[PDB]
């Protein structure tokens, strides 16, 4: 799911 | 392995809209990869435009928002960009990238870029001039071809000295009275020339042209 | 910040090893996965670490990364003249919502200093029936960047209308080429018989002079 996105470590 | 290459115009009026098309290969892009575009000033940094995904979520650099769009066609495997009311700040090389998102956010591989220029001024071919030695040599000869006169950017030179091997040094053009000018050395075997041809070949593609100067003795 | 920080330059020999920085503001980075690129001049960049220290399939080991939070490293071991390059670090500043690229660092790789191979050329004739009449010098294969061109007409030194344009350094043989062009008119060029270009480098207290008469026609 976090691959369709784009953003900072989690 | 991933493939892209950029297409578009290498001029474009201020104000005018940038439309670039990026053509991905030998991968599917509904996988989960991000694709996008990046561009580089002359003689300046990477600057990230920005991306979009299959699902159609989109990111852009913020200063840009407004006039910016990146779109993609899985049917034609294109990712296409969209830069509207051009201005000069805009010229620039723009690449085509591949991105892994989430947190990773890397850049895989990237198009060999396409070169812009924004302007108001007139598309003008070069005028190509030989560089031969004066009246009046060791082992080795190095010959030329000046390039004057020519816009936008950019040309590529090259050297037809048949099957003999070359060492060719391209110069970095120079803008003046709006226009550019660069040259070209070519050193060969000084027992080669003039007996084997050389020629060098100058393409400006912005001008649809091209011209050739076979170098002779003075 | 909206670009990272990155020194200008880094410089070292064949073999050796160079550590390239990449910092944001605080400890920023701790947040991102930073990746870094080689771009060959001419060429695109191309990705050498990702995920702050994995190595594409293909890419040497070599180049390692590691980031700190303060700031990112990228390690270039056991150079080799192809290397040279501008280096770029990259990450998302989540801050700004943005992808941002660090200000990039140009690798030179050191040689054994190399004076320049000087050819001089005189207009063609089809330039000077267009009025203009550019005179080139090429200064070819020389180390370290730094040199200073001088041109004489008849023996006297001419300040204005002198254009000198450098190349990147080489990727095969670590050296540095350059044109230099002085352009007058066609008229201003037929008033005079010598032309010389004049190379000052630190390989030799004495230049390197390149002529042309045209009483030798």
């Amino acid at each position: 799911g976090e691959e369709g996105k784009r953003g900072a470590r989690g | 392995q991933v493939q892209l290459e950029e297409s578009g115009p290498g001029l474009v009026r201020p104000s005018e809209t940038l439309s670039l098309s990026c053509t991905v290969s030998g991968f599917p892009m509904s996988e989960s990869y991000f694709w996008g575009w990046i561009r580089q000033s002359p003689g300046k940094g990477l600057e990230w435009l920005g991306s979009v995904i299959h699902t159609g979520t989109t990111y852009y650099r913020p200063s840009l928002e407004s006039r910016l769009t990146i779109a993609m066609d899985p049917s034609k495997n294109q990712v296409s960009l969209s830069l509207t009311s051009v201005t000069v700040a805009d010229s620039a090389m723009y690449y085509c990238v591949r991105i892994r998102g989430g947190s990773s956010n890397w850049l895989d591989p990237w198009g060999p870029g396409i070169v812009v220029t924004a302007s108001s001024a007139k598309t003008t071919p070069p005028s190509v001039y030989p560089l031969a030695p004066g009246c009046g040599t060791g082992s080795s000869v190095t010959l030329g071809c000046l390039v004057k006169g020519y816009f936008p950017e950019s040309v590529t030179v090259t050297w037809n000295s048949g099957s003999l091997s070359s060492s060719v040094h391209t110069f970095p053009a120079l803008l003046q009275s709006g226009l550019y000018t660069m040259s070209s050395s070519v050193t060969v075997p000084s027992s080669t020339w003039p007996s084997q041809t050389v020629t060098c070949s100058v393409a400006h593609p912005a001008s649809s042209t091209t011209v050739d100067k076979k170098i002779e003795p003075r | 910040q909206s670009v990272w920080t990155q020194p200008p330059s880094v410089s070292a020999a064949p073999g050796q090893k160079v550590t390239i920085s990449c910092s944001g503001d605080d400890s920023i980075l701790r947040s991102a996965f930073v990746s870094w690129y080689q771009q060959v001049p001419g060429s695109a960049p191309k990705l050498v670490i990702f995920d702050d220290r994995q190595r594409p399939s293909g890419i040497p080991a070599r180049f390692s990364g590691s980031n700190s939070g303060t700031t990112a490293t990228l390690d270039i071991a056991g150079l080799q003249r192809g290397d040279e390059a501008d280096y770029y670090c990259a990450a998302w500043n989540g801050r700004l919502s943005a992808f941002v690229f660090g200000s990039g660092t140009k690798l030179e790789i050191k040689r054994a200093d190399a004076a320049p191979t000087v050819s001089i050329f005189p207009p063609s004739s089809e330039q000077l029936t267009s009025g203009g009449a550019s005179v080139v010098c090429f200064l070819n294969n020389f180390y370290p960047k730094d040199i200073n061109v001088k041109w004489k007409i008849d023996g006297s030194e001419r300040q204005n209308g002198v254009l000198n344009s450098w190349t990147d350094q080489d990727s095969k043989d670590s050296t540095y080429s350059m044109s230099s062009t002085l352009t007058l008119t066609k008229d201003e060029y037929e008033r005079h018989n010598s032309y010389t270009c004049e190379a000052t480098h630190k390989t030799s207290t004495s230049p390197i002079v390149k002529s042309f008469n045209r009483n030798e026609c």
